[PDB]
Formats: C-alpha cells, structure tokens, sequence
C-alpha cells in the first residue's frame, strides 16, 4: 500500500477515536457553565487536559505523512489541520515565558482599579464602573477623566511586557515559516491548489483596502452630521473642520458609535417600532419565542429542532440558590446532541438574538455529515454572517405584523425609515474604520515598519487621517493604548469582524432576489420562499470540504468580497444625509487639536 | 400446537455484538405472525420477496433468526447491494434475499450515563465478507509493511472498537435492536407452515 490510502486508513481511527473525548469535554464545560459549584471544575479540568493530551500524541504521529505523496484534496485538507505544530517548536526555556506574559496580561486587564485623584475613597474599575459612566453623561471633564485613568496605569503597565509579547509570537511563525505572526494569522484565508479559486495570503490586504475606498463618502457624511450635532450637546471644544475628540464617541475606545443617538436623532417625537408590551400584555412567555424562530426556518426551507433540543437545553434562568452564567451560546456537543444556553426575558432584544442563536444551530446540523476535522465554516467570518441575516428579516415591519405583534393597522411613514437606518449605521458604517486601522497598526508592528520607539506616535496619526479621531490631551512614548482594548491584550484577531460586515449584506441580496421582493433591501422578508432557502443550504451543507470561494460562489455568484451591498442597503440615509449637508464642511483637518 | 420461540428472541435479556452476531434455528413448530405485523412498536419491518400478510401461511423447511444491536444510522445498511462498514466487514447479506428485516429502538435498556461499552464492531479488514459469514478473530491489522507480532503501534491497529451508547445521544446514534428472519426453502418434508 502507498501512503495516501495508508493516511486514509489512519484518519478512520482518528475519526473514530476523537469523537468520543470531545463529547466528555463539552458536557463538563456545559454542566459548570449551567450549574457552577466547586466540584463541577475538577470535571472540566480532567476532561481538558484528556482532550488536549489525545491532541498532541494524535499530532506528533501525524507527521510522518508526507504531503507531497498525496492527490486528494480532502486528505490533504485533513492532514494540514493536524500537523500543524503551533507553539511547541518553542525550546522549553522559551515556552514558559509566553503563557506566563499572557496570563499576566489577562490578570493585568480584568484585575483594573480607577481610583479619582485626591481621594483614595472610590474606585469603579472597568464593569459596571467606567463604562456606565462613559454611556451616559454629558459632562467634559468628567468624560475627560476615565478615559486617561484608564490609559495612565494599564497602558504603562502593558507596554514592558507586550514589547516582549511581539518578538517571541513572531519568533515562533518565523520556525512555522509565515514570514512573521500577522501572515500567520493571514493564512486563514489561504487557499491552494484549486484553479480558478486560489487565494493568497497578502492579496486579502490589497482586497481589503479596495473595499474601504468605495465607502468613505458614506463615513465622512456620517461623520460631519454626528459632529454637527456634537457642537450644541457641547456648546463649544468641536471644530466645524476638524476631528472629533476621543472622549465623545459612546463608549470608551470609540468601537461602537450606538450611544450617540439620544443626541442625534433624525426626526424625533416619532418613536421606534418596540413590541415588547404587545408581549408583556397578552401572555408571552419564554417558549413562545422559540416555538415562533422555529416556525421560521421551517416554513423557509429548512428542518425542525429535535426532541433532544427540546429537554436538555436550558431556555430560562433557573433561579433560586443554582448559579447560572448567562451569555447566548450555542453548543454542538456532537453525536447529535444540540443545545442552546440562554435566559431569556419578554422583550424585543432576546427575540431578535433567539433568531441569531438559533440560525447558530441550523449551520451545525448541515454539516455533521462531514469528518471530524471538517465540520466549520468555511472561513473565521462565514458562521457569525449566517446566523445575522435571520435577525435582519426577524424586525422587519412586514414579519410582525404576520405574527400578531404590530397592531394591524399601521402605517408606514418614511420619517421613521431614516431614524432606523441611523441605529444601524451607527453600529454598521461607524466601526470598519476603526477595525481596519488597529488591524493594520498591528500587521506594521509585526511586519516591522513601525520602530519600537514611534509606536504611539503612529497610532495617533492613522487616528487623524483614517477615523478622525484626535488626542484630547497628548500622550508620549510611555502608554500603550491599543492594549487597553481586550482583543489586544488577549490574544485574539480583529479583521473577521470587518469581512463578516461584508458577506451579510452579499448573501441577503442574493436570498432576497430569489423571493422575487420588490422595493428598499432594508424592507425584505425571506418568508415562505422555498428558492432561497435551498441556495443557503447549499452552502450551509459543505462546512470546510470546499474552499470559500466556491462556498460563496454558491449562493453570490462571484468569487471575491465586495462592498456595493452594503452600499445599496443604506442609500435613502446617504441622500438624506447629503441633502442635509449643504451648509457644512465634509471631511476633517488633521491639524487641529484640543490642547493645542 | 407448539409454538415457535419467538419470545426467547424477540424478548432476550441481552443481545450480541455485531461482528458475533447470534443464530436461533426454528423448526419443527407453529409459527405465529400475528405478534409482529399487528404491533406498532417496531421502527422498521421491511421483507423482501413476500409479502408480510396472505404469503403467512406457506410452508418452509427451516427458519433462522439473527440477532445483533447496531446504531439508528445503520439500520439502512441491512438490505441486499448495500456498501458500508457493517454491510462489509460484519453482516452481508446476498443479492436474493428472501426474508424480513425488524428493528425498533432499544435506548432505554443498552444505554447509560457513563457509556455502555459491552458493544463492539469491526472497523478493519483485509477482504470483505462472503454471505451470511462470521469473523470474530482478533489479529492486528497491517496497514504498513513492517510486521506488527500482535502488538498495536505504528500502521498496527486492534481491529474491534467499542460503540458507547450514551442517554443524550441523538436518533442517529442510538442504540437499535435488530433481528433478521430467513426462511429455507429445500427439497424436505418442510415441517413449519403456520396457520
Ligand atoms: C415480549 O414480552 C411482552 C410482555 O410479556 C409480550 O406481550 C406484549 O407486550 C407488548 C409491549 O411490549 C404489548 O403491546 C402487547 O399487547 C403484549 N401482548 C400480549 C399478548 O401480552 C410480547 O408479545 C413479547 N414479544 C413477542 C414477540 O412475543
Ligand atoms: C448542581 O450541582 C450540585 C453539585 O453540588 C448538585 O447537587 C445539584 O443537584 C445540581 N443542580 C442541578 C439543577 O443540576
Ligand atoms: C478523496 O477521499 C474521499 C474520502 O475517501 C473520497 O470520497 C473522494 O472521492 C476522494 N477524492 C477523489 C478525487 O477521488
Ligand atoms: C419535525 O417534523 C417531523 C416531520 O417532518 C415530525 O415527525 C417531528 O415530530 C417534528 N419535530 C418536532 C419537535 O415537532
Ligand atoms: C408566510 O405565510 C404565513 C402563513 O400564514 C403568513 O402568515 C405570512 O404572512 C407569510 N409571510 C409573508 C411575508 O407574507
Ligand atoms: C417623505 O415623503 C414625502 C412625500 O414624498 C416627502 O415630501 C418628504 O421629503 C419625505 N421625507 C424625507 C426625509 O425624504
């Protein structure tokens, strides 16, 4: 026998051998996280370290497979995933440096203390402290006082240890032959050895900055209104040519820009669409939403829940002396055992995320047919793109009123169209600007464009030209403020959450044009359409057995990310907007500063 | 008036391993087929070239039940021209099959919360298996070219694994019970008809 039907004899035990260690550990994670008590850690611990061991023996037997010796793609998909060492190409001596700099990091950030000056008395720290603070206020100085207290300890205390954290993470993608750790994190998107649907590692930075370059009119609109409404909740300290100081912008990093519309407000006295006491005031309770989200991918084109979902899920909080942690998951336990852990209220924000966790669990399901090792989606943004298009057909003004929640004679007036389509482009259009700059901040200081002593000065200069964003008070060589955010210091990637906004806006135009809908995108409703649900399901079935350019092709027709979607989706605003805008300035001067 | 042992195999306290599937031979008795077309509590009950009802009373010379527990999923591969692990390497059936096939959920009894891992199955083999033929033999498989002696490592591998049922499991995965009735139909006085 040759190699390659040798490896396929190999992955058979490994298939079989692995689904069973895997069942054990999920289980453990979901009895601590239903019912948390002090026995209930050992299990968890126990069950990881079984799982993790199984991993690393299964690993260093794997690479006595040479991939040259092999044709198939699938095998090759299989082995790839396997092989790769990670961090243990590290010498021992520079291995128990790594965790031990990322533990500390992580202690260092959850473990804050924002203490006023002058007074030792209060304290807040991050949760619910600084961030309640800077959610609601319309004080400067109080603004001005958690946003460097928080950048005055922890960024002078994650600078000395995060210079450290770069040599070595790039050290070891140096011994994985990547060219250094952001190619490492590139290679998500690699794709080999297909015609016509290859992909490169440093073509997704070229497609990326196309894409950004065919939104920045829509930005800059969007920007001058929020500063031209900025200038009366602050009389004063806001330039009309100029660009927005950092402590005025919602939250603290200026991430979302969701907490702004109680000051911008496209046509007030007209409120929102909420449905919440239609339910509070004839009987909903915690399974009518979920017998209603499953009523909508029944009647699209897809399967119904299983009996299992049915009684071992936790749906509701359990009260009492038993302690629950609350965060929407979704859990694929394997051997068909799916479950969703959530406690849900009667309002309109848990039926809107009921949608989105239970579209979580229809991706599982279409592929478990697959192996083990290719049960995913096709890339890190294609599972959390899926499971947010049903939200956006879930509140549409045509869906409630089907199911008996909008009183059945209203009206729909289009002053009230702009006010929805501000709450979703302050969360939408408002954040891609600031993924795009800290990805690519952080892509230069890995690369090593950027010398270890003009870090902070590089930071506050793609703030200036790329957000529009300027220093209130001027900071020297000493902070390290993109550390202050929790996907720096944890080791996590950022650029998922750019492309995902992306694909959304690609697949629902696509499923919408299968409906046959008539009018404004923002208006549509995949209900009771049969063609469209077959085409996501001819994507959602695959898992990784394709590359994700023929995932896409499937239901889009076209083999690259694009932006014109999303453009389209929020046309009336950017007329509305231009309209508005003919007595200001569009764009910002990066020379203007508040300190001077 | 004797009647068949139908419930010392329909009604067995434990059953038997796929790869040593277990074999009840009836003869010489009054066979009732009534208990099992009348019952509506069997998952799957499929024969092929007669029909269940009018052909219960035609004479046949011996009768064999086999029985084994196999997983939701598979219950499909118990049919004649099927492909896969258990049709392969351990239960075959021939192209003329002329029998029945019944088999209905057993999750209550043949599964626990710990993993009931009484079961077993064979994964590999060197050459499929000929019609109604039973391997239980436990020699390493050779998967490389250099001699495994009996000991599993490297392209060696034991050749049984273990199904280990679990209450939360999904239908799929659930443990079934299945039994297969043939009937022979030779040159002999064929002393089983039933009424
Ligand atoms: C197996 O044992 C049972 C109980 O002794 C037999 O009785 C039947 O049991 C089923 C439920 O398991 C009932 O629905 C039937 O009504 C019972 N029938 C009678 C006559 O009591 C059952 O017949 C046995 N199985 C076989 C194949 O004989
Ligand atoms: C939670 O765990 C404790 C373990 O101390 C156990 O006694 C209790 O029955 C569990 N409760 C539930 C609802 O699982
Ligand atoms: C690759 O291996 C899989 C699994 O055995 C097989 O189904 C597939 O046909 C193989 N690829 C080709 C091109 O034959
Ligand atoms: C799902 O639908 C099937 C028929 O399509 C039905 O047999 C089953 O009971 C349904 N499941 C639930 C939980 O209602
Ligand atoms: C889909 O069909 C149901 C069936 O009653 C109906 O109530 C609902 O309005 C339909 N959806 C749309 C968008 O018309
Ligand atoms: C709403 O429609 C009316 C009627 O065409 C129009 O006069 C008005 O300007 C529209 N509002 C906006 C904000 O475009």
């Amino acid at each position: 026998s040759t190699i390659e039907e040798q490896a396929k004899t190999f992955l058979d035990k490994f298939n079989h051998e692995a689904e069973d260690l895997f069942y054990q550990s999920s289980l453990a994670s979901w009895n601590y996280n239903t019912n948390i008590t002090e026995e209930n850690v050992q299990n968890m611990n126990n069950a990881g370290d079984k799982w993790s061991a199984f991993l690393k023996e299964q690993s260093t037997l794997a690479q006595m497979y040479p991939l040259q010796e092999i044709q198939n793609l699938t095998v090759k998909l299989q082995l790839q995933a396997l092989q790769q060492n990670g961090s243990s190409v590290l010498s021992e001596d520079k291995s128990k440096r790594l965790n031990t700099i990322l533990n500390t990091m992580s202690t260092i950030y959850s473990t804050g203390k924002v203490c006023n000056p002058d007074n030792p008395q209060e304290c807040l720290l991050l949760e619910p402290g600084l961030n309640e603070i800077m959610a609601n206020s319309l004080d400067y100085n109080e603004r001005l006082w958690a946003w460097e207290s928080w950048r005055s300890e922890v960024g002078k205390q994650l600078r000395p240890l995060y210079e450290e954290y770069v040599v070595l993470k790039n050290e070891m993608a140096r011994a994985n032959h990547y060219e250094d750790y952001g190619d490492y994190w590139r290679g998500d998107y690699e794709v080999n050895g297909v015609d016509g649907y290859d992909y490169s590692r440093g073509q997704l930075i070229e497609d990326v900055e196309h894409t950004f370059e065919e939104i920045k009119p829509l930005y800059e609109h969007l920007h001058a209104y929020v500063r031209a409404k900025l200038m009366n909740a602050y009389p004063s300290y806001i330039s009309p040519i100029g660009c927005l100081p950092a402590h005025l912008l919602g939250d603290m990093w200026g991430r979302f820009w969701t907490n702004l519309y109680s000051l911008t407000v496209p046509f007030g006295q007209k409120p929102n669409i909420d449905v919440t006491d239609a339910m509070v005031d004839q009987a909903w309770d915690a399974q009518r939403i979920f017998k209603e989200a499953e009523k909508f991918f029944v009647s699209v084109g897809l399967p119904n829940m299983t009996q299992g979902f049915w009684e071992n899920s936790m749906l509701t909080d359990p009260g009492n002396v038993q302690k629950a942690v609350c965060h929407p998951t979704a859990w694929d336990l394997g051997k068909g055992d799916f479950r969703i852990l959530m406690c849900t209220k009667v309002t309109m924000d848990d039926f809107l995320t009921a949608h989105h966790e239970m579209g979580h669990i229809q991706y599982d399901m279409a592929y478990a047919a697959q192996p083990f090792l290719l049960r995913n989606g096709a890339n890190e943004g294609f599972h959390e793109a899926v499971g947010e298009i049903m939200s956006l057909s879930a509140a549409t003004p045509k869906h409630l009123k089907s199911i008996g929640l909008l009183s059945p004679d209203f009206q729909e007036d289009n002053e009230t169209e702009i006010n929805f389509l501000l709450k979703q482009a302050l969360t939408i259009v408002g954040t891609l600007p600031f993924t795009y700059m800290l990805e690519k901040w952080r892509w230069m200081v890995f690369k090593g464009e950027i010398p270890k002593d003009q870090w902070m000065k590089k930071w506050w200069e793609m703030k200036r030209e790329i957000v529009g964003v300027v220093e209130p008070v001027p900071h020297d060589e000493t902070y390290c403020d993109p550390a202050s955010l929790f996907h720096v210091s944890n080791d996590y990637s950022f650029i998922r959450y750019y492309t995902r906004t992306l694909y959304q806006f690609q697949f629902q135009e696509a499923l919408c044009q299968a409906a046959k809908h008539e009018g404004p995108l923002h208006k549509c409703d995949i209900s009771n359409s049969t063609e469209a649900g077959q085409k996501l399901f001819n994507m959602l079935r695959l898992g990784k057995s394709e590359p994700w350019t023929l995932a896409l092709e499937n239901v889009v027709g076209a083999k690259n990310m694009n932006v014109r979607p999303l453009l389209n989706y929020f046309e009336p605003l950017f007329t509305w907007l231009k309209d508005q805008n003919k007595n200001s300035f569009v764009g910002w001067s990066t020379d203007w500063s508040p300190y001077a | 008036t004797n009647l068949c042992p139908f419930d010392e195999v329909f009604n067995a306290t434990r059953f038997a391993s796929v790869y040593a599937w277990n074999r009840k031979r009836i003869s010489n008795c009054v066979a009732d087929y009534s208990v099992l077309y009348n019952s509506a509590s069997f998952s799957t009950f499929k024969c092929y070239g007669v029909s269940p009802t009018k052909l219960n009373d035609l004479c046949f010379t011996n009768v064999y039940a086999d029985s084994f527990v196999i997983r939701g999923d598979e219950v499909r591969q118990i049919a004649p021209g099927q492909t896969g692990n258990i049709a392969d390497y351990n239960y075959k059936l021939p192209d003329d099959f002329t029998g029945c096939v019944i088999a209905w959920n057993s999750n209550k009894l043949d599964s626990k919360v710990s993993g009931n891992y009484n079961y077993l199955y064979r994964l590999f083999r060197k050459s499929n298996l000929k019609p109604f033929e039973r391997d239980i033999s436990t020699e390493i498989y050779q998967a490389g070219n250099k001699p495994c002696n009996g000991v599993a490592g490297f392209n060696c591998y034991f050749p049984l694994r273990s199904y280990s049922f679990r209450p939360t499991y999904g239908v799929g995965h659930q443990p079934y019970r299945v039994v297969v009735l043939s009937f022979e139909l030779l040159h002999a006085p064929a002393t089983v008809c039933g009424p």
